[PDB]
């Protein structure tokens, strides 16, 4: 067979990942221009709505210093690649666990519809990228609305889970903070309730 | 209208198969029998027909579409016609023809018992682009008996003609699979005496360009005489 | 020394070429535009010819599988190498022999004259490759014409052909077809008369 | 009735593949967790089921008519049933079943796009001869993109499911063809841990078999735990 | 040491199972003859009873592609080997699990004890072989009754088991479908309440 | 009378000779130029005749005895013909001829300067018992000079005519003695391309078969043409 | 592949043949019982013939040390393959040319019609093997006869000859001998008129 060069390998994000990829949480003064947990500005169109959720290992211990990164549509069903600290929304973000109560939180809108290759659309949905130490090579897994049934019984994607019970894994609980829309979405890498991760 | 300003590098008589190979029963007959004569390249040889402007049908290339569906084993032929100095060659002619699933070829003269698919004709043609690619999408053929020695079974294969930049390019050869056996034993393919000729007529197996849960993929790169700017003439 | 990249080894043709190069033949539809055997439409400037021949192998017996492709310059002596139906004259066309009688025919004008590369002119010819089952790389020729005498005799690359003997073997005779001039051009491709064949 | 006068060499579960083989997906949650527990063998164990009664139809074992014929490469594959001590195994059970020319297998499961073939089941059984022999005629299986990693493609194979003498020797177990490169990249094939054991499993092309002009021959043999007598029990 | 010809490895039946060992169940046409789930017929001696079962993975989550192969002893304890479907009764059998409740069924009757080699009695028992995809190589299991518990406690096979705990495992719960005697037996594949496979 | 049952296993023309080997100077006008034309096997080549009722006079395979006593060294040539897939042919006829001691043939055309001996004939033939073995006692042959090159000479050799079951299998060749250094040079012999050929053609000294204070032994086995029953035709 | 033990390779007969396979001719005195010329006796059945012909090599010289050996059926269509000196036919013989003029001659009855393996007939026809020095592996080929023209037209084997010149080669020439019915069959080894060959 034809092979091409190797892909270099992952390693694990480790501990100090936030020095990196999280300064404040580190605990280290940021830089004019950082990437994190706001993909809205208040004035964007769309639902605005606040996620949040817990991650916890095999032993239902939490894990605090996991890192998240996330891709989503705008609420036009529309992919914002163009990442700039002036666009009202950014499809691209980042979060980080509390070392304390060990709780992310992120500040966007509900995500449009997109079809999948096919020409089929998918229920609205937040692709989630989870790195942190312990983790070799990151995991990859969606974000559901439970406020969406209809279209999360006929989406292509939670359709390819064998089993309905592991669907159930990925969809986060419709919630209020302050009177504020939220969701929440628990992630359980290993065990009972363990979450569907992806490979794509 | 084209001008006389390249040389092709000589053709190399002891890579390519020789006229006369006795195993190969009908070249018996078939092979000249007094030398080549060797000429100097001039304008007549060095120049050749240009297809950029031939009328393509859309599915011209697509063995799938162009004749229900064929039945056998989906795959993408893909890969590069480069000259001998490693330089592509773009808008040229690549056809393809070969037998269905079962090693029917659907022309008049076959006789063999496997059956016609109804779905299935058997022949492509596409210009390379700008990189020198082309693309085909059809089903693998299947073994064909041929009435040579008393048992004799043509690998699978997909014949090919390329036409390059000039008449001198110009060039019909076979694909192969990459590990069917029958290979080694076809007295064709033993029609060439180096086994490293041999292996640059074998299509890889190409996973990065398959279609998962579709079609699989066989890379096969075609290399043309090297085409150098007259010099000191 | 210093070694490029081999070229890709040459194949037969196989008995189908036909299927791919010759759809008619095959007894298969055709595509809307393919490559036959008129260079010239009728009103195309220079002396319209029919050339027909024959291909016969080492036992006298015809060809009837064998695949013709050819290469002439217009009548002002012209390369016409963009390939278009819709031109009044193409260099460039393909013929086969009959799988009956085992006869090629193609219509076309006579060529002018072209210089070879130390500027010497060459009597009118055309190009000839032949393909077919048992040839395992096709066979180079040229047709000159028998009313071409006096060009024939001072051509550079009939010169090359040591045994004028031999030289007569690349001579169409003039002849006409349904009172129509051709010349017929019939091809030994071993044994007695056997024909010239070049490598270039 | 059956009586129990053999003894059946312990199985190697080091040469056969092992319950737990994550690179193929199903066996995660499919394997147990708790050791298999050894037992002596008894008349349970050592006994079956004879078939030599059971009414078998004339193309029981003819694929090609069985089920217009069907498209693919004809073949037939063929082989022996033996033991461990080389002892052939008569009048015994094999039973086959595969997909079509294309990979496309006729179960209302499979949804693969590739067609089904008209002319074509997919089943096959045969009884073992005198001597220990089986022969089946078929079509060459294409290969079958399943639901594993993101590009992963069965490589042609024809699953086999052979009786033996007792309950102690049955046997599953899937034939591949000589020479496929996706061999070496199937999770399945990858569950046997000795390259050994992989070799077992392939297929020869067997020119000597083959129906010239009509169809080519795979040769597969198989052998099941030998049996010997029981002393000084 | 001596070594032997290496026994051939055993590959998984895979999901297309039904094709080749159980016809009806693939939703194709069966043959004249073919080996399924009726090891006796009415007129055939002994208790007759139905036997039916569930599988289940890891998960908790049926195996709905499983195929079982049985062999039992006759009602007077003895192995019929010669299959023949004139026979009231045979020793073997063949079933498969719904793709839909995914539940087998096997129509017998409760065999009759039959003596380990040392001349022990073994509490009567039906042998399985349980094949699926995901099942490397089969897996072997008994199925003993729960209402033959005085026998079963002197069973020499099932006093191997080390853990009292997993013995109970192998045994069917007695009860009626449709007024009629059946045993449930349900196949824990690994996990909690993992019935116990053998080697032999 | 005889039926068509059997098939035979295609000949592989390129482990024997070729008929064109050049340095074997005869094999030159002797040989045609075109090639051979296949034919499928039917009654016409599976039959052949049977010699079993053959009336062999008692000293038919004793060259000692059946023309005082030859000079030369005393011999015996056993060994088995089996087929193919190494079954033994029984009941066949093996014939063998060849010099004396000398290198001179008891053949008019022979004018070879060696003498006759007065006591030997060169000829025997014996039918294949139940298990293939034949069996001969003579002398061993001294090479012979031959008009090839200007000084050629064939290696001491003994010629063997075999039937088999058809005549499809019937097969003509030499037996060439162990280490002889004279084997290497033989244009004839060297009229096989493959030295492992030439091999099978060499009889090995036997002192298992020999008789003590008597005689040395020579084995030579001889395959024929795997025959096997006809299927799916 | 699966590869078989390999065939004993073949070597020339050698000019001495005769004294192995035709005692007479070598000039060297016969046994009780050989395998010669007359395949039928006087009494047998059928159309009494007498065939005779001549070996040529590729200069056009007669081989006079060739050996042949004949399979044929009876005039019933029939293999007589229990060789006894005593029948009245035999389908096996063996034959030699002349140190002399060379010419071979055989003794026999006109074949009977065999089907092929396919079930279709085939003409009347000879089988011979052909050795001779000079000769590394023996030749076969068929003897067809003139005046059997219908049958001849459409054999299945004449009929894979590409080229109905060659078949001809194989026909034998009627006429008489002593007013007995003759039938001459000349062999061409190479060149002009070159005789078919068959692989089988
Ligand atoms: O995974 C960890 O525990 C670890 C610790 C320290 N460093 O530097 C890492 O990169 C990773
Ligand atoms: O040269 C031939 O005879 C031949 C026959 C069949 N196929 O498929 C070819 O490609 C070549
Ligand atoms: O175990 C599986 O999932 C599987 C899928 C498809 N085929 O063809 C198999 O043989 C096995
Ligand atoms: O072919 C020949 O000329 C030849 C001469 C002598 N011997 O002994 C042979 O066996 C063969
Ligand atoms: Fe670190
Ligand atoms: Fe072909
Ligand atoms: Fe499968
Ligand atoms: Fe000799």
């Amino acid at each position: 067979p034809i092979e091409l060069l190797p892909e270099t390998p992952s390693q694990t994000a480790g501990p100090y990942v936030h020095i990196g990829l999280a300064l404040e949480a580190a605990g280290n003064p940021t830089r004019d221009q950082e990437i994190w947990n706001r993909l809205a500005k208040p004035d964007a169109p769309g639902e605005h709505i606040l996620l949040l959720g817990q991650v916890y290992d095999g032993n239902g211990h939490l894990v605090r210093d996991s890192f998240l990164e996330v891709w989503q549509a705008d609420a036009n069903g529309e992919y914002q690649d163009a990442y700039n600290l002036e666009n009202a929304f950014n499809s691209f973000g980042r979060t980080a666990t509390t070392f304390d109560a060990g709780e992310w939180t992120l500040h966007t809108v509900k995500p449009g519809v997109v079809n999948n290759a096919a020409g089929v659309p998918m229920a609205p949905h937040i692709n989630i990228s989870l790195f942190a130490r312990g983790i070799n090579i990151h995991l990859h897994t969606r974000l559901y609305f439970d406020d969406e049934a209809q279209a999360n019984a006929k989406c292509p994607v939670l359709n390819l889970i064998e089993q309905p019970q592991r669907r159930e894994t990925l969809i986060a609980k419709r919630c209020e903070v302050d009177g504020k829309t939220a969701y929440r979405f628990d992630i359980r890498i290993q065990g009972e309730g363990e979450t569907v991760f992806f490979d794509f | 209208p084209a001008q006389d300003n390249s040389r092709f590098v000589i053709r190399d008589r002891n890579w390519h198969p020789k006229a006369l190979t006795p195993d190969y029963k009908t070249s018996i007959a078939r092979s000249p029998r007094q030398a080549l004569v060797s000429i100097p390249q001039s304008i007549s040889e060095t120049t050749g027909p240009n297809f950029s402007h031939l009328g393509f049908g859309a599915h011209d290339h697509d063995l799938l579409l162009n004749f229900g569906l064929p039945i056998g084993e989906r795959i993408i032929v893909a890969g590069r016609v480069v000259d001998q100095y490693g330089k592509p060659v773009p808008n040229t002619l690549v056809e393809m023809w070969q037998a269905n699933a079962g090693g029917r070829y659907r022309h008049k003269n076959d006789r063999y018992l496997a059956p016609l698919d109804p779905n299935f004709g058997g022949v492509g043609r596409c210009l390379t682009d700008s990189d020198g690619y082309y693309s085909f999408r059809t089903i693998k053929p299947g073994p064909y008996p041929w009435r040579n020695g008393p048992n004799d079974w043509r690998p699978a294969h997909i014949h090919f003609g390329i036409s390059g930049p000039s008449i001198a390019t110009k060039l019909i050869t076979q694909l192969y699979f990459e590990g069917d056996p029958l290979i080694p034993m076809c007295p064709i393919v033993k029609s060439i005496a180096n086994p490293e000729a041999v292996q640059q007529l074998i299509a890889k197996l190409d996973m990065n360009n398959a279609n998962p849960m579709d079609c699989l993929a066989y890379r096969f790169d075609i290399v043309l005489r090297g085409q150098r700017k007259t010099h000191f003439e």
